[PDB]
RNA sequence: UGGG
């Protein structure tokens, strides 16, 4: 345990206090699940290749009867890995093929095939592959492609916030969204009647989109009412009663039961006598007539001896009517309830807004209403009806949408047709009227159940299906006029829009970017990221208000610390920690399990809508042995609060307190000592940091930073550890061991380290072996370290010896003072590398040649240059030296003698060639690096082409070569016990070569068997490892892919070193960014009693404003970090004894109470602890976690443990006048980081530059000389400080004359001073412009 | 980042920068009338700035009114120095003259010998010195290290130019040779033509006005895409299929060249000459050898019955008098015989002219 | 404005021009034909329409491009800029001679006073050095002095010193409130990359120092001096035109 | 090309004092109306006037 | 994307 073979060499110090359940999980694994999910078989029809597959195949012609039925899918190996195909600037990706049969059906015959035609399928498009540490490689970019944040297709019922036309009014709409295809809306205006919106079109009513599924106004209001049964008849006239649908009424007669008083006029509506009528049983009972003149009838009652019949629904009658209906004969007549209390009548006044009842009409008038052209023909009617509505192509629910939609709908099943039948929008409507009538709740938003992630599987699945769907529109023309084609399934598929279209989104798209290369940490939380952008998206500016605001759904999923702060805030989010992904797209968080009065150790992943049913336990709580809790009132969440609860009413545990927190916020210690905001800026300037020459571990820490650094992929991880064999700056192998072994071919692992390369942001990483020699590995090691990277653990920054006090007012607000000790230990220093590139093109002249040096240029630069124009590796280019050299031939030279006298004196080219070369830029200085140059296939390379290839087949021929050597290695230790086996030779066996002849004959089973075994093993592995070694040469060189007009390509690599100055914006991961005032020497610094000076100091004033504990108990915990490191060095000065330095250490890591953390000495026998505290001679890592963090008493116990004072304060001298300072001074060690803005880029000072051709003006941009910009606002000041001339210069003569340019420059030049202002330019521009329009405007005279 | 089309705009591209002349004399304390008379200089200055013109036609065409020679000669002289070691001035001695003024004005052997070469006998020098040897009285190899300054001391000008304007012809036409055959497969290509019309398709339903627009926004926008499409389409179809004809009419691979009548090629289509003449003018084409579709419809009658126009001539007139004169023949009439043995019927007489034409040494190598 | 890589570009508003006189052209070669009278409605509709996208682009019938999609441009958004006269004319010119560096803050240099980066300088002020290259004798042709001022020669050093002494320079900062956000101070040669700015004088521009940037001017002639050095010195005017309280007081 | 926009004759000539079709190169030729077409001398700055 |  505790072991991992890094960690033996340095231990870092946990402080604990709460165990932790589960481990850390890969954290980059959904995003490669994504990936694994996109390329699979399967059966099921699950998102990928065989979904859009299963989608648009079967393909088939219109009456041609043939059809294509394709059958899975297969993906080819790679053509390159991906190094070379990175270095040679070509796009990783992998061949496609999927098979597909062509079937012609027999001529004027049912259900018949003449002949079947099976055939390989032809190679179309190119998908590319997600490397492991989790890029797409395309063009030699990482591209990594953020996931995507929207709203889950369904149904959505909103209540619009109730405020339109300010009556006060509510409003509740709704909209069902599919996944594709168009989306319907329902609305209420404050009309009081409902009105349907498709596709964002004209307002109509629910009625006429109702009528065209087929119901009648009877079957409309009798499916959509309940109608209350009515019968008048023999002048009886009585009714059903309702009690429990009538509660309030108004009684304007008195009511009668059985000839027993009811309900006296004016009684009580209270439930006294609603419950006193309600436990007797009474049938109908008569009731007066004025109660009838209010009821509506339902349905359509005609009179049985004539066909007439009166209007149709929502009709009052009169008393004159009641003569017609009762001499009719009808006996009941139905009618609807007619009782406003919590419901109401609704879709009567949509029925009288419309005239149209029919299934024709109302589609003549939707097909019309939508379209503003061509008048319905009754065809497009129906096809825009079937087409546009529910259809098996364009309208598609499918899991999220029928799972969701009947989830709303309270229906039992998960599962359905990816259509919506005819009951389905009526219960949509029957529930959309029931939130009006006072049941049910409205869904939020901003609530994120309903708010589902996409990720780069399914988007590049719908790419691919718009692809496949664009070409089935072409295959299907063809197959009409084609008849009999032999070999259909080769000519008939076209792959330029499938990689037009994958090769399209990958390659430019707003969600696929290149990916940060500074730090790992800002590799991992740009690989994780969320954002509400995207092709259905939210853009920007609009929709930015709640949107943004903090909900209880965000607790354990993303972090609500990271995010950009002006332009992007609420939108951009990360990921928590322990958060992951559903099946279905949703995010979930764990929770452990609690059963009884015990806490069991299982875990539970939970949704938003699962987790708010149930109770969570606060993260911080106590616990006993058995899992009992100490306290009965327990701090818990039910539903969207927060309260006390007893300890049975607890469903589960908040597990770790680290899951509200994601990866990047996760290394900030004393999180709780931080403000919110300022933490939200210490999060964001900490993955800025730009990587130095070493990394040195921080005192202060986490814990986290190892799996951050072992999961960001930049590290070498070790997998099948073993005894190392070779170890070297480029190469590392290790033999693996034979416990873990794949029998055949032997073998051992191979490392080739990165060295120096450019970056995206052209810094340089590397890589350095950690181990030295005779030492094993075990699977899941660190072979080396990347940038910024010590051991495994993750240093992003250098700490410094903080003291915070003000010196001689040269700290001001949060600027900062650094001494020359940080410039002369080379510490925080940096090193960039620029790409410099050449391109040698064919012209109408015909081709440019690249050689024989330069033309018109002395031997100066002449010496540098060699191999064809090219520098030498290692030359310091300075200047505008010309670093490759190119010759353009113009031809126009024809005759007279002069072209024959220049010829005759210089001759050669005699100036027929432009000098045009590379021609580096000014302000760059640095040496080379690397020359990348490419070349063409037969185009007779030549040059130092030739070199970098021997470079290569030696590297492959010399690495390649260790794996035979190990072959007839053991090859010739088996023969060796055959033939020692028997007429054994001793040496003498071994001195012969070609194995001793086979040692003649010996035994005849040998002869005949082991003897033809042997020389068939040196055979079968010679001329295998000499085919394969053959075939890797023919892999070397080849002719590389170009464009047909580009001859030659020259690449070549610069390196330029950065050091500390008074530039400075540096950085910490508290928030705290200050600037370099002064560097002062050693000897202004202050120093303590004994002699030593600290090396940086910062400014106390910004302590209690911006609110930062974590900065000072940072530098105590440091001082009583390196405080024990010096002890351990002090001693270690001394040569002491391993028995009282094993006191000291175990005494050291054993301190404090709890901390649940087991490690002691007395394990190591021997060696490996002077190796431990060799390495912590510098200091002690001790590792303070995110919501578990120490206390004072254990910082001024485990600081009085290193003898420093309790109080953390040391008396300091001045460097100067040597006298004490008043009062004592706070000294620490606090973690220091560099930012990557520096003022190397942000000086200018324009003098004259270049002009542009229209206005007259400058430019604004930085190399090309921008005159920055001077705005209206300084025009403003200028009047208010009444000055004319100043402001009449810079308005004028500086930028609009073109005269006030040259007589202002040549009265300047002569010191004559003068003004002689002139006539802008711009302004005849829009005199101009202005002419250009029928408007006239003219100056006077 | 990439904000959304990009920038794509107008730009005002700030190049220019042909003379700055102007700008130098912009900044010289002239009086009155020199500012004038330099403006008039600076008028006739070459691209090279070797040979201007003729001093007399500046004067003759200033509108002199007195004025003399004297003092724009003065402003001449006074220029030359201002210049990039020089401008103009012609005569070919002026150049070097001035740029040996200013440059050094001492070394071992700059100026003694320097006076005599630029004044006279340069030209007869220039080829080899020989007996001139004897004329400058300089013994042996004392003058090496006067020509070796000399060839330092170079076109005049020429050294700011910044015309990046290279001309490149870039993709166009393409053709290639695989499996027995050398023929183009079109190898441009875009397909933005053929994906804009299936791609505007889309567009035009989606104006989302309400107003319908029936009648202008959709006829119209109609019109223009089958106007278009159907005029790239026909544009690409009709170099594809010169492009085929071209290919398979004539071989490239085979030595020498087929002479084609524009009507031949026009004749296979049945199309009009003009039609496809001007096809060819502004269309190259771009294989694996050299870099026009111009050149390889050469059309010539050879003047002989047995064989090819021009074109095959021409180089191979080169690939003769190449390698030849192992003394010093410098003889075209012999190269006429030579390329009459072969059945040419060349004339002999006009032989050289077109021998000579296009860099040749001939005749002047003799 | 022809590229290289894309031959001659074409700008948005050019189309409009070809395709008012192409329809034109249509509309008069169809017009004298004697056709019927639906044909040449269609064409003073489409001609309508033609010009009036020309003129007025947004409304009517929002002509887009096939290649670049978009409402592109028409006169009345080409008057100037977003439609204003802001961008490219009334306070939207670019001037010379500005700023782009970072602020630090030293304990010396006099209120009145500010240091200015030695690099920063040598370019600011080469007119007036070659002015005085010219003037002393030590050069003739204004190329010899470039050269001495690419040559960095040390007495070129000395001159610059000369010329800088009582030189103003004016500082001013990117989102300029009140007036005092724009002064002008003296400035003094300073070592570094960097410009030292008084500490009291902060306060006025209301920032703080973690590395912002900032915008410096050269005043020409003369009078612009005059105007500097007797209304922008922050020595001259102290007492805010706003409260009347007094501000540059120290914290 | 002639009678289009931004043609040459009409707007002004395209490259300095030269003129279309090799004719009046420079300097002396000021008023003038060139052999083929209506092209004249002029500092080519009259784009932006006419 | 990022800085005030």
């Amino acid at each position: 345990m505790v072991y991992s073979y890094t960690e033996k060499k340095r231990i870092r110090k946990d402080f604990g206090k709460r165990p932790q359940v589960l481990d850390v999980p890969y954290l980059l694994s959904i995003q490669l699940d994504s990936f694994q999910k996109f390329i699979e078989q399967d059966p099921e029809g699950q998102y990928g290749l065989e979904a859009a597959f299963r989608s648009v195949f079967p393909i088939q012609s219109y009456s041609g009867n043939s059809e294509l039925q394709y059958v899975s899918y297969r993906l080819g190996e790679p053509v390159f890995d991906v190094q070379e195909c990175q270095i040679r600037g070509v796009t990783y990706s992998a061949p496609l093929r999927v098979k597909l049969r062509l079937v012609i059906y027999e001529r004027e015959a049912p259900e018949g095939t003449v002949k079947d035609i099976k055939e390989q399928e032809v190679y179309m498009g190119e998908i590319p592959l997600m490397t492991d540490n989790g890029t797409f490689v395309i063009n030699g970019t990482e591209r990594v492609i953020v996931s995507q944040l929207h709203r889950s297709p369904g149904v959505f019922f909103d209540s619009d916030k109730g405020k339109t036309h300010s009556s006060g009014k509510v409003l509740y709409n709704a909209r069902i969204i599919p996944y594709r295809g168009s989306w319907l809306d329902f609305e209420f205006d404050p009309k009081d009647n409902l009105f349907v919106r498709i596709d964002r079109r004209r307002k109509l009513p629910a009625t006429i989109i109702l009528r065209a599924l087929n119901y009648t106004t009877e079957q409309i209001l009798d499916l959509f009412f309940e109608k209350v049964i009515f019968e008048i008849r023999d002048n009886k006239l009585q009714m059903e009663l309702v009690p429990e649908r009538l509660r309030g009424e108004t009684a304007s007669f008195d009511i009668e039961a059985n000839g027993k008083v009811y309900v006296e006029k004016g009684r009580r509506i209270t439930a006294r006598h609603i419950r006193q009528l309600e436990k007797d049983d009474v049938k109908l009972i008569e009731v007066p007539v004025e109660y009838i003149a209010g009821k509506v009838v339902a349905k359509d009652y005609i009179d049985e001896s004539t066909g007439e019949l009166i209007c149709a629904a929502n009709m009052e009658l009169s008393l004159d009517l009641l003569a017609k209906l009762s001499q009719s004969g009808h006996k009941r007549i139905e009618t609807l309830f007619t009782n406003d209390l919590d419901h109401g009548p609704y879709i009567s006044e949509t029925l009288r807004v419309d005239p149209t009842n029919d299934r024709l009409s109302a589609l003549v008038e939707i097909y019309r209403m939508m379209r503003p052209g061509e008048p319905p023909t009754r065809e497009a009617a129906e096809s825009l009806f079937e087409n546009l509505f529910f259809s098996e192509d364009r309208y598609d629910l499918s899991a999220v949408g029928r799972m969701k939609f009947n989830r709303s709908l309270l229906r039992e099943e998960i599962e359905g047709s990816g259509i919506l039948s005819k009951d389905d929008i009526i219960d949509v409507m029957k529930k959309l009227i029931d939130i009006r009538n006072g049941k049910g709740e409205v869904d939020d938003i901003d609530h994120l159940g309903n708010r589902r992630i996409r990720s780069v599987g399914e988007m590049a699945e719908n790419q691919f299906r718009v692809g496949l769907v664009r070409v089935e529109r072409a295959v299907k023309e063809r197959l009409s006029l084609g008849d009999l084609d032999t070999l259909m399934p080769q000519d008939m598929i076209n792959a330029k829009p499938i990689s037009a279209a994958v090769k399209e989104f990958f390659g430019s798209s707003q969600l696929s970017q290149f990916m940060d290369q500074n730090n790992p940490l800002s590799e991992i939380t740009h690989k994780r990221r969320i954002s509400a952008l995207g092709p259905g998206g939210l853009t920007r500016e609009r929709a930015g208000f709640e949107v943004r605001d903090v909900h209880p759904t965000h607790y354990g999923r993303v972090c609500p610390i990271e995010t950009p702060e002006g332009p992007n805030i609420g939108l951009i989010n990360s990921l928590s920690v322990y958060a992951q992904t559903n099946e279905y797209g949703f995010l979930e968080t764990p929770y452990r399990k609690v059963t009884d009065g015990v806490v069991t150790d299982e875990i539970h992943y939970l949704s938003a809508i699962e987790e708010g049913n149930y109770v969570i336990a606060q993260a911080n709580s106590n616990l006993d042995e058995e899992g009992h809790f100490v306290e009965d009132l327990v701090t818990c969440r039910s539903k969207g609060e927060s309260s006390l609860f007893s300890r049975d009413q607890v469903d589960y545990m908040d597990v770790s307190t680290q899951q509200v927190v994601s990866v990047g916020a996760s290394l900030i210690p004393f999180l709780e000592h931080d403000d919110a905001n300022r933490a939200l800026m210490g999060a964001n300037m900490q993955r800025q940091a730009v990587p130095t020459l070493r990394a040195d571990k921080p005192l202060v820490g986490t814990g986290m930073e190892r799996a951050v650094a072992v999961d960001s992929g930049v590290t070498a991880v070790a997998k099948r550890g073993g005894v190392v064999q070779y170890v070297d700056a480029s190469r590392i192998v290790i033999k693996v061991n034979e416990d873990e072994m794949y029998p055949g071919e032997a073998g051992i692992d191979i490392y080739n380290l990165t060295k120096y390369t450019r970056s995206n942001q052209n810094t340089c990483i590397n890589q350095m072996p950690c181990v030295s020699l005779g030492e094993p590995v075990e699977r899941g090691d660190v072979l080396a370290d990347g940038p910024s990277t010590d051991l495994g653990e993750l240093a992003l920054g250098q700490n410094m010896r903080v003291a915070f006090m003000p010196w001689n007012g040269y700290n001001f607000e949060d600027s900062i003072l650094v001494s020359e000790r940080v410039v002369q230990e080379d510490r925080f220093t940096t090193i960039h590398i620029q790409e410099l590139a050449c391109v040698s093109r064919d012209t109408k002249l015909g081709p440019e040649e690249i050689t024989a040096d330069i033309p018109n240029v002395g031997e100066a630069a002449l010496s540098k240059l060699d191999e064809s124009g090219i520098v030498y590796i290692g030359a310091e280019v300075t200047g505008g030296d010309i670093l490759v050299g190119k010759v353009t031939p113009k031809g126009e030279t024809q005759l007279t003698p002069e072209e024959k006298l220049l010829r005759a004196i210089f001759g050669e080219k005699a100036s027929d060639v432009k000098d045009s070369s590379l021609r580096v830029p000014n302000g760059v200085s640095g040496t080379v690096i690397d020359v990348q140059v490419f070349t063409r296939d037969g185009v007779e390379k030549d040059k130092r082409a030739l070199e970098i290839e021997e470079m290569q087949l030696k590297q492959a021929k010399k690495d390649l070569s260790e794996e035979l050597q190990i072959l007839e290695a053991g090859l010739f230790s088996r023969i060796r016990a055959v033939l020692v086996a028997g007429g054994v030779e001793a040496e003498k066996l071994d001195k012969l070569p070609r194995d001793r002849w086979l040692e003649l004959g010996l035994t005849d089973e040998e002869k005949q068997n082991q003897l033809e075994q042997l020389a068939e093993q040196y055979d079968e592995l010679k001329h295998e490892f000499e085919k394969k070694l053959e075939a890797k040469r023919r892999k070397i060189t080849q002719g590389d892919d170009l464009a047909p007009g580009v001859l030659k390509i020259v690449k070549v690599y610069l390196a330029v070193k950065r050091r500390i100055q008074p530039g400075d914006k540096m950085a910490g991961r508290h928030g705290n960014k200050g600037v370099i005032s002064k560097i002062n020497p050693i000897e202004d610094m202050p120093y303590d009693e004994n002699g030593t000076p600290v090396d940086i100091v910062l400014n106390p004033l910004g302590v209690p404003s911006r609110m930062n504990i974590g900065q000072i108990l940072e530098t105590h915990l440091g001082m009583a970090a390196k405080g024990i490191g010096d002890k351990i060095n002090a001693m270690l000065k001394q040569q002491q004894e391993v028995a009282k330095l094993r006191e000291f250490i175990q005494r050291a890591y054993d301190l404090g109470a709890d901390v649940r953390q087991k490690v002691d000495l007395s394990t190591f026998s021997d060696e490996e602890v002077m190796r431990l505290a060799e390495n912590l001679r510098k200091g002690m890592p001790i590792a303070t976690p995110v919501f578990d963090g120490a206390k004072e008493a254990e910082i001024k116990e485990l600081l009085k443990l290193g003898d420093l004072p309790t109080s953390g304060q040391i008396r300091l001298y001045d460097g100067r006048t040597g006298e004490q300072f008043e009062r004592p001074v706070t000294v620490g060690y606090m973690y220091m980081l560099k930012l990557n803005h520096l003022v190397d880029d942000k000086m200018h000072a324009r003098s004259t530059g270049s002009y542009s051709l229209v206005t007259q003006q400058p430019l604004g941009g930085k190399a090309q000389f921008g005159g920055q910009r001077f705005g209206e606002m300084e025009v403003w000041a200028l009047e208010a400080y009444g000055a004319a001339y100043t402001l009449q210069e810079m308005l004028t003569v500086k930028s609009d004359d073109v005269n006030g340019r040259t007589k202002m420059y040549k009265n300047i030049v002569d010191g004559n001073h003068q003004m002689e202002p002139g006539m802008p330019e711009s302004f005849n521009v829009l005199l101009k412009e202005i002419r250009s329009l029928g408007i006239n405007i003219e100056l006077e005279d | 980042y990439q904000d959304d089309e990009l920038p794509v705009y107008q730009g005002e591209t700030t190049q220019t920068l042909q003379d700055y002349l102007m700008w130098q004399v912009e900044l010289t304390p002239f009086t009155d009338t020199d500012r004038a008379i330099a403006t008039s200089i600076v008028d006739a200055v070459d691209d090279t700035g070797y040979l201007t013109i003729q001093i007399e036609d500046i004067v003759d065409s200033i509108g002199d009114d007195e004025i003399g020679l004297e003092e724009v000669e003065a402003v001449l002289k006074r220029i030359q120095r201002f210049d990039p070691v020089g401008v103009a001035a012609k005569d070919l001695r002026d150049c070097l003259l001035i740029q040996l003024s200013q440059f050094a004005k001492e070394t071992p052997w700059l100026e003694e010998a320097r006076l005599i070469i630029s004044d006279h006998l340069d030209l007869l020098a220039n080829h080899d010195f020989r007996t001139l040897m004897r004329v400058t009285r300089l013994k042996e190899e004392v003058l090496k290290e006067a020509v070796n300054l000399i060839q330092s001391l170079d076109x005049x000008x020429x050294x700011x130019x910044x015309x990046x304007x290279x001309x490149x012809x870039x993709x166009x036409x393409x053709x290639x040779x695989x499996x027995x055959x050398x023929x183009x497969x079109x190898x441009s290509i875009p397909r933005l033509k053929i994906n804009q019309q299936y791609a505007a398709m889309g567009n035009s339903a989606r104006n989302d006005a309400d107003g319908q627009f029936i009648r202008s926004n959709l006829q119209e926008a109609r019109w223009l895409i089958k106007s278009l499409e159907s005029a790239n389409d026909t544009l690409l179809r009709v170099s594809r299929c010169i492009v085929e004809q071209q290919q398979a009419f004539f071989e490239q691979g085979e030595e020498y060249m087929k002479p084609m009548v524009l009507a031949d090629i026009a004749q296979a289509v049945e199309m009009h000459e003009s039609t496809i003449s001007r096809v060819t003018t502004q269309k190259y084409l771009h294989s694996p050898r050299g870099i026009x579709x111009x050149x390889x419809x050469x059309x010539x009658x050879x003047x002989x019955x047995x064989x090819a126009s021009s074109t095959a001539i021409r180089a191979l007139v080169k690939k003769l008098i190449a390698a030849e004169n192992p003394a010093k023949p410098l003889s075209d009439s012999k190269l006429t015989s030579m390329l009459s043995e072969q059945g040419i019927m060349v004339a002999r007489r006009t032989v050289a002219k077109y021998r000579e034409s296009l860099s040749i040494p001939p005749s002047n190598q003799r | 404005v022809p590229l290289d890589g894309g031959r001659f570009a074409t700008s948005d508003l050019n189309d409009l021009y070809r395709r008012v006189i192409n329809r034109n052209n249509r509309l008069k070669r169809l017009l004298d034909l004697a056709a019927p009278d639906i044909i040449v409605r269609n064409e003073k509709r489409m001609l309508q329409e033609a010009v009036d996208a020309l003129l007025d682009n947004g409304r009517r019938g929002r002509a887009i491009t096939g290649s670049n999609k978009r409402p592109l441009k028409s006169l009345a958004d080409m008057i100037k800029g977003k439609q204003g006269r802001f961008r490219q004319n009334l306070l939207g010119k670019r001037v010379d001679y500005s700023g782009r560096s970072v602020i630090t803050v030293g304990p010396y240099l006099r209120l009145h006073q500010c240091g200015l980066p030695k690099k920063m300088a040598l370019e600011l002020f080469k007119p007036f050095i070659y002015g005085k290259l010219e003037l002393r004798g030590l050069a003739t042709t204004i190329k010899a002095a470039k050269k001495m001022v690419e040559r960095e020669e040390a007495v070129v050093w000395d001159i610059l010193d000369e010329v800088i002494r009582e030189h103003p320079v004016l500082l001013n900062r990117a989102p300029t409130l009140h007036r005092l956000g724009i002064q002008a101070f003296e400035p003094v040669l300073i070592e570094g990359k960097a410009i030292q700015l008084h500490p009291l004088v902060c306060a006025a521009y209301n920032a703080d120092f973690d590395g912002d940037q900032m915008a410096v001017h050269v005043p020409l002639t003369l009078e612009a001096q005059l105007e500097a050095r007797a209304l922008m010195m922050s020595t001259n005017n102290i007492l805010s035109p706003a409260n009347g309280e007094p501000i540059i007081v120290p914290s | 090309e002639r009678d289009g926009l931004f043609c040459a004759r009409i707007f002004g000539p395209v490259k300095d004092y030269e003129c279309l079709c090799g004719k009046y190169k420079r300097l002396k030729h000021r008023g003038v109306i060139c052999e083929k077409c209506g092209v004249e001398v002029t500092q080519t700055k009259v784009r932006r006037e006419r």
